[PDB]
This record gives structure tokens, C-alpha cells and sequence, in this order.
């Protein structure tokens, strides 16, 4: 049981990095992209 | 009997190898710890829905503009690491529980995340 | 009496732990999904980003 | 803090389509529409903070239909899903039913299959605990995991097929639960399903499609041929096949001793042995 | 709601580009092929809804074709995981295949390896278990192991990688990947398991020396393996095809089965070394 | 597929800055870059595609060179972390450290990749020391961010390569900051001692985990320790050795065990000498 359980826990480790990745690049993305709909309003008005 | 004791010291001593094997629970439990913490992507999942909702008020505005004592030993430490084995799949247990509720939460919160960005997207677009 | 003692607490060990395997089945479809959706989050945080700035180049 | 009746009649005054030779002058209806909504969402905002939560429901469902009408129908999705949370804290099921399918035909009519299963698997759980609407609740469970087996969320659909097969077996379904539990098999390739498959093939009085399963559980994975689990559904099908109902339930007995035999499973054995009893009584 | 054959007429018409004299009035195609994108994926959502799967999949490519020439590589990629997802659902492998085909490719082309690599497996194990297409199989779980190590999913591709790859014959490469298998997870299990196939394929190549010191790398380098029946098993093994007598190989393999049930893959690799025996008396007279 | 190398020619082509009168007639100069930038991206993009991925990194380093002249640095940083990947892909260990170290500068995300940093420096370039700066800082940033399951993985590793480096001490301590795998951290702090001819800070090593943890108090690891100081006490070398052997055989020692207890050894038969 401890050799599946670790197995898939090695598994999973991946799907951690991918994660931590994915969502950080989105957080950096959405960051910019609000920074730029900021200098829109700005230009808007 | 003296075969037979030669084989239970043999299998006690298999007995106990196996058990010091298991306690494999601890790679489990530290990377466990490490996996917690990476999904302690919730701090950047909070910032992102703060920042979607700068996005629709913004974008919105924009629309708008011997033998024996062996035995005995073996047994004694296998005993010591089983105990402890327990508790180890007992905290496995909890801490798969709490990370799986986490784990739910992360998942709905990025979906969410997601629509709301494709919504900004296509507003955005036609501006 | 001892030996009895030791084995049921192995059982034990064992039941919990079985359990264990089913949490973490559990778990690791969790992370396939989720690691689908920030797949698909950084797809969409990318395009707002584009999008946004695409309106700001229009607007200026 | 403002009135929350006062927004919500504001938001009614707005919400009010140009009509007639006004239309001609008036821009799109979208913008009123959209600012009625925000409206109702503030006023939802204000009762969900006085814990009068089945108002914020209502104000939130009135905020999905203006945002609805003004074609922003991702924000009227995620409003019901709110009018929703606002419903099931409140005890009123029925609303929260209602604000669910709105919700989950927003979601699949824009591809998001994903968030339409998670809600028809919490409709399905509303339908089935609160309300008592089995049927519903099955056929939520049904589609809900079809939806996750296009998405190859196999753990979610196995959960769901699971729920789906127990509810239809409960009803009586015992053909088709014994298909569900066939999926779950194949898709999971499981002591519990094969009893489980096994049971319900007894209950319908076709000891042969219990024999049957017995036999491929034994035979394709070996976990099975050594499990408790496998001789009770093996003593199970030779009383049912011996037609002597004492027999059945001492070996209901021994196994619970073993391990405790859940309600759904207490049910089903308690129609087998009626099945056998019913036998006896149609030989004498 | 409407036809969903009308929506793709209708997306059909507006797909046409612009040609001649028009396309000089015209404004970029894009809004066309966006237009008919989005329609298709209504037609497509009606039929999807109908429980048509096949139908809503071949809306799904068109919509995802016309993304494409709209320049929006990413839906187009969405659209074409859609298209996979009701094609799979549908009992259609083959279209379902193309879809990933398409998906991954717009993936890698996008820097996202990560995506490719998950519906390579997706892919691989389609072509695995309903179309039997074992080199290419073989190739995509290659590929995506590769992708992912660029450490776990990568661990498991190499798995079934070496798997296929040992099964089909090539014993020596399914060897070489069990020993970066060996490398990448050592400091367990998988290693327990990793040593004992090592030498299983090794010594189906005839190579019995490899088969030794690949026992001796696990007994030296993993305590584990040294000390588990895996070893043992291993062991026996050697010794059994170094005298070259079938029966106490034959004896070996149940003394395997009665406390570890043996596998598919073990045992067509035991088999082939039994079959390699009689070969070898074959090669006796 | 366009030809990467004429992408790249076009990306310099663009991204001279105006200089003199033109400056007064041209806009910003930052549009130039990203350009300048995009078609960097495309060319490493196309190169990755061919697996020529040293190319890919290359390419990657000039686009977020680039953006860094636009004054987008955060693209920069993404860039420089596929620049990156491409080059640990490529085996090109110099260049990715070149590329993290100029993305955790932007960054400062800093400790996951400055942690992976380390990660280079100790199993391809062998630079133990500035790894050994890298995990103590990133462990620092860990800590700093509340996320002490990490910033204990970084810790355990700064210690561990310190340990090895004959820092004893300073190994001491941050294992004292690890207590503060208990177990193992008590066992590790008390060999780093005797590897410093420090007896008696073991000593009291060992009376504080007995007193203050009985998980570490009735431990096999609690036991070898007391057994080795009461060698090291004694001036006997075989007997430490014997220690070591049971020991080994109940729980193997790893690599680093052995190394520190190799070098108690040698103190003690040095002393003997």
C-alpha cells in the first residue's frame, strides 16, 4: 500500500509544479493586462 | 523445533526490514508538506480575483466611454515501528482530507477565474 | 498475547491506509483537473492581457 | 448603508425595456439592464449581510435575469450560482433547485462542461437529501457523470455512476444499476462493485448473472478471489440457488460481524431473501 | 433554438474568403472566419446537446479549422480538445486522435509542452487500447516523458514507454529507459519494481551478464532490492537460464505466483525466456 | 515556417534605438523592442520546435533583452526562465544559470527558481559554495513568506552541503533553526559537532531532544548518538566503527552520515596519533 501510495505521490508532484506554474504566469498576465485596461481609462479620458 | 525457530528468526527479522521499509511514509509526508505549501497557487488565485475585479470596473467604464531472544527483539522493534506506522497513516489520512477540501476550493476559484477572464476578453474586444 | 496485539494494530495500520489509497485516487484526479484549468487560466489571462493591451493601442 | 428595497425598486424602474417611439431614441437596452442588475446584486449584498438569505437570493435571481436580458450570460450564470448559495444556507431548496438549472444551462450552453457537472452533481444532491426527488436526483447523476466521462475525469464519473447505480438499485432499477456498476468496473479496472453488481442481479432473481460476475471478478483481477467479499456474494448466490432463506441470512450476519454491512447493502439483501421467502411460499 | 444544420450553412457561406474585386472593399477575413467559428460551435453545442457526439466533433474541427485561419491558435486548440472530447465520447478513436494530433501540435507551437506532453499520453494510451497502434504509441509516451522531464509524469510515461517497448521485442531500449527509470527515482519502489524488469529484459536478450549485474547494481545500490523477493526472483532467474534447465525455471515462475501474482508483462517476458530455452535446444541439436 | 535566423536579422534590424535627429521625429523607442522581441520569440520558438534548443535559449535570452529596453520586465522574466528551460533541456548549464539569476533579479518566484538555481550549481557545475548561498537565501525568502515546510527543505539542504564543506558549525545552527525528520535533524546537528572535536555541545544536543521530544528521546537515533559520544569520549575509534556497523545495519546511513563520521573517526585517531 505504501509502494502505491508513493507512487502516485511521485505522480502528483508534477501536477504541483505544473500548477504553481500555470497560475503564476496567469497571475503575472492578468496583472499587466489590468495595468493596461489602466492606462485605456487613462487615455479614454 | 530448532527448524522451526531457525524460520520464525528469519521471518522476523524480514518482518521488521519490511516495516523499517514502510516508515517510504515519510518521502510521502515531507513532499506532502512541499505540495502544501505549493498549493498554499491559492495566494495568487486570491490576487487574481481582486484584480478581476479591478478588470470589470475598469472595463466596464471603457464600454461606457538465542533463538528465542531474537525472536524477542525483533518483535520489540517491529512492534515500536508499527506503532508508529499507525499514526503515519493516520496523519496521511487527515492531511490527504484537508488538502482534498483544498484542492476542491482551488478548483472551483480557477475556473471562476477563467470564465471571468474570457468575459473581459470578449468585452474588450468589441472596444 | 503481545503477537495478537501487534497484528491487529498492523490490520489497523492496514484499514486506515487503504483508505489512504482511495483519498489519494481522489486527490490525483483533483490535480489533473485542476492542472487543466490553469491550463486553461493562463490561455485566458494571456489573451485578456493582449486584449487589454490591444484596446489601449486603439484608444492612444 | 442604503435600502435594500429602495435599490431593488430602482432596479425595477430601470429594468423597464424602451417601448414605442422612445426605442427610436433611446440607445441599447443592454446598458439599462446592466445597471438594474448591479442594483439587485447591491441589494443581495445588503440582505446576504442581515442574514435574510432568501431575499439575496431572490435579489440575486433578479440581478441573472436583467444581466440575461442584457446578454452578458456568464454574469447571469454566476448570479444564480450566488442566488443559489444564498437559497441553500437559507433552507429553501426549491429556489436553489431552480437557480441550479438556470445556472447549468447558462454553462452548457457556452461549452463549460466542467462547472455544469459540479452543479448537476449538487443539484443531484439536493434533489436526493433534501427534497427526496430520487428520480431527478438519478437522472442528475447520470448526466452529470456522462459529462465528466467526456472530459476523462474518471475518479468524478466513478463517484457519480456510483451514486447514479445506489439510487437506482434503492428504486428498484436493479438491471440498470447492475449496467452502471459494469462501467464502474471496466472504468476502474472494485471489491465493493462487484458486490455490489452481484447484489443487484440477485435481487432481480438472476442467481446465473450473479454467478457470472462472480466469476470475472475472480478471474480478471486476483484481489477478489481472495477477498471476503467474493465468498459472501459465492454464499450469497448457493443459498439463492439452494432457495433456503436461513442460510442467506446467516451469511448476512457473519459478514456483518466482519464488516459492517451499510444500509444500501442491508436493503438489498433484506429483498433477496423476500425473493426466496416468496418462493418458498409459492412451493408449499 | 435554431437548426444546427442551418448555423453551419450558414457558418459555410460566411467562410468563404474574400476573392478579387470584393476582397478590395472587404475588411480582414477575420470576422468572418470568427463569425462562423462561433456559429459552429452553436450548431455544435445544440448537437452536443442532443447526445449527437459525432456531429458536435465535426462541428468542433470545422469551428477549430476556421479559428485557425482566423488566426486564433489558442481556441483553436480549445475547439479541438472539444472535438477530441466528443469524438472519445462518440467511440470514434481515429477522429479522436486527429484532434490531439492537431491540439498538440498548436500546443508545441505555442511553448506549451506541458499540454502536449498530458494529451501525447491522452493519445498514446488511445492508440494503446482501441486502435492497437503500439511504434506510435510507443513514440508519443517517448515523447511525452521527454516533454516532461524539459520528474513524476515523466516517471510514468517512461513506465508504459519501456513497457510497450519491451513487450514488442526491443528489449534493449525498454533496458536502457528502466535504467534512467533506475537513475531518476533512486533516492524507491519503483525502483524495486524498475531493477527486477531491467534484468527480466536484459535477460531476454540473451545477455545473462546483464541480467547479473543489473541484479547486482540493486542489491548494491537499493537496500531494498537487495534484501526484496523481487532480488530473489531475480536470482533464481539467473541461475536458472545459466544452467538452461526450463524445469526449475518453470518452478521459479509459480514460486513467484503463489505470493505475488505475476503479470501480463512479466510473464510474456518469461515466457519469451523459456521460449529463448527451447530455442537454445533448438540450438542443442 | 518562417527562417528563424532571418527573424532574428529583422529583430536587430528593429531594436537599433533612434539616435540623433531621428530621435526628435520618432516615438518611443520601447515599441521597437517588443517587435524586436516578438520576432525573438518566434525565432526561439521555431528553433525549440526543431529541438535545436541552445538556439531556442539563445533566442529567448535576446527577446528578454529586449523587453528589458521596453521596460516590460516581467516578460523579461518569463523569457528568461524559458530561455532557461531551454538551456537545462539543452544541457547547457551556464547559460541557465545566467538566465535565473537575471530572472530571480526582476523578480526580487526569486526563491523557487533561486532553489532551483542551487539546484544547478550542486549536481552540474559542482559550485557547492554559491548553492550553498542560494539555499540559505531562498530558505531565507521562504521564511520571510511563511512557508516553512519549504524554507525547511532549503535549510536542510544549505546545512547538508555545509556540513560537507567542513562549516560545521554554521551546519550546527541552521539545524538548530530546523528543530526550532526532527529526529534526523537532532542526530545530523550532534554529528556536525563531534566533526568540530565538540563533544560536549552533542552532549547537550542529545539532552535536549531526549528532554524536550520523546519521540527523538527513546529513538534509535537518540541511541546512536549517545553511543558515539561516548566513544569519541573515550578516544575509541573501533569502537565508533562497530557503532556505525550496527547502526548501518538497522538504518542505513546515507552518504553524508558516512562522510561526517568518516571525519570523527579521523579526529579521534588523529588525537590517538
Amino acid at each position: 500500500l505504501f509502494n502505491d501510495m508513493e507512487e502516485l505521490v511521485i505522480e502528483q508532484q508534477e501536477n504541483v509544479d505544473v500548477i504553481d506554474k500555470n497560475v503564476e504566469d496567469a497571475q503575472l498576465d492578468v496583472e499587466q493586462g489590468v495595468g493596461h485596461t489602466d492606462k485605456a481609462v487613462k487615455s479614454a479620458r | 523445533i530448532k527448524f522451526t525457530k531457525q524460520s520464525s528468526v528469519a521471518s522476523t527479522r524480514n518482518t521488521l526490514k519490511m516495516a523499517q521499509d514502510a516508515e517510504a511514509g515519510m518521502n510521502t509526508l515531507g513532499m506532502l508538506g512541499h505540495q502544501s505549501e505549493q498549493l498554499n497557487v491559492e495566494g495568487n488565485l486570491d490576487l487574481m480575483k481582486v484584480q478581476n475585479k479591478v478588470a470589470d470596473e475598469k472595463v466596464a467604464e471603457l464600454k461606457k466611454l538465542e533463538m528465542e531472544l531474537e525472536i524477542d527483539r525483533n518483535l520489540d522493534q517491529i512492534q515500536q515501528v508499527s506503532n508508529r506506522l499507525k499514526k503515519m497513516a493516520l496523519t496521511t489520512g487527515k492531511e490527504l482530507d484537508s488538502q482534498q477540501k483544498r484542492l476542491n476550493n482551488i478548483e472551483e476559484s480557477t475556473d471562476d477565474l477563467d470564465i471571468n477572464l474570457h468575459m473581459n476578453t470578449n468585452r474588450l474586444a468589441g472596444i | 498475547s503481545r503477537t495478537a496485539e501487534l497484528q491487529a494494530e498492523i490490520d489497523d495500520t492496514v484499514g486506515i491506509m487503504r483508505d489512504n489509497i482511495n483519498k489519494v485516487a481522489e486527490r490525483g484526479e483533483r490535480l489533473t483537473s485542476i492542472e487543466d484549468k490553469a491550463d486553461n487560466l493562463a490561455v485566458s489571462a494571456q489573451g485578456f492581457k493582449r486584449g487589454a493591451n490591444r484596446v489601449r493601442k486603439a484608444m492612444w | 448603508m442604503s435600502d435594500p428595497v429602495e435599490l431593488l425598486k430602482r432596479a425595477e424602474k430601470k429594468g423597464v425595456p424602451s417601448s414605442g417611439f422612445m426605442k427610436l431614441f433611446s440607445g441599447s437596452d443592454s446598458y439599462k439592464f446592466e445597471e438594474a442588475a448591479d442594483l439587485c446584486v447591491q441589494a443581495a449584498t445588503i440582505y446576504r449581510l442581515r442574514k435574510e438569505l432568501n431575499l439575496a437570493g431572490d435579489s440575486f435571481l433578479k440581478a441573472a435575469d436583467y444581466q440575461k436580458k442584457a446578454g452578458n450570460e456568464d454574469e447571469a450564470g454566476n448570479t444564480y450560482v450566488e442566488a443559489y448559495k444564498c437559497f441553500k444556507s437559507g433552507g429553501n431548496s426549491v429556489n436553489a433547485v431552480d437557480s441550479l438549472e438556470n445556472a447549468i444551462q447558462i454553462f452548457t450552453h457556452r461549452g463549460q462542461f466542467r462547472r455544469g457537472a459540479n452543479f448537476k452533481f449538487e443539484l443531484g444532491e439536493i434533489l436526493e437529501n433534501d427534497l427526496h426527488d430520487y428520480a431527478k436526483a438519478i437522472d442528475c447523476y447520470e448526466l452529470a457523470g456522462e459529462w465528466y466521462a467526456q472530459d476523462q475525469s474518471v475518479a468524478l464519473s466513478n463517484k457519480c455512476f456510483i451514486k447514479c447505480a445506489d439510487l437506482k438499485a434503492l428504486d428498484g432499477q436493479y438491471i440498470e444499476a447492475s449496467d452502471i456498476y459494469s462501467k464502474l468496473i471496466k472504468s476502474s479496472m472494485l471489491k465493493d462493485y462487484f458486490l455490489k453488481k452481484g447484489l443487484c442481479q440477485l435481487a432481480a432473481t438472476d442467481a446465473v448473472a450473479a454467478a457470472r460476475t462472480l466469476q470475472e471478478g475472480q478471474s480478471e483481477d486476483p484481489n477478489f478471489a481472495d477477498s471476503r467479499e467474493s465468498n459472501f456474494l459465492k454464499s450469497l448466490i448457493d443459498a439463492v440457488n439452494e432457495g433456503d432463506s436461513e442460510q442467506l441470512s446467516e451469511h448476512c450476519k457473519e459478514f456483518d460481524n466482519f464488516m459492517r454491512l451499510d444500509k444500501w447493502k442491508i436493503t438489498i439483501l433484506n429483498k433477496i431473501k423476500e425473493s426466496i421467502q416468496q418462493q418458498e411460499d409459492d412451493l408449499l
